């Protein structure tokens, strides 16, 4: 387990932090769009009442 | 990420539906508002009238 632990989190830090770089960036385009929609219902609700 | 975009934009083309159709209602009782006030404002001025035509009278 010791050479697996080793061997596979060194491949899932190397796709970790590959996929990090490229998906930071994307998770803060799709994390900073859903509070879009949080606003986008909540002024929704008082243009209804 | 595409079909978030897709989500997004509908929820705001509704916020432009509520917003016209409350706007419009708004609208249809300023003219309500107006065309009253003026009758009794009409009103006011006739019973201000009388008032002071009783009185000269007597």
């Amino acid at each position: 387990g010791r050479t697996s632990m080793k061997i596979q989190f060194k491949t899932a830090m190397p796709p970790t932090e590959v996929l990090l770089e490229s998906i930071q960036s994307k998770v803060e385009s799709i994390e900073q769009l859903q509070r879009k929609l949080q606003h986008v219902q909540p002024l929704e609700q008082q243009n209804n009442e | 990420d595409s079909y978030l975009k897709h989500q997004e934009i509908v929820l705001d083309t509704l916020l432009p539906q509520t917003v016209s159709n409350q706007w419009r209602i708004n609208n249809d009782y300023i003219r309500q508002t107006c065309t009253i006030v003026e009758e009794m404002n009409i009103q006011q001025r006739k019973q201000i009238n009388d008032l002071e035509i009783y009185r000269k009278r007597l």
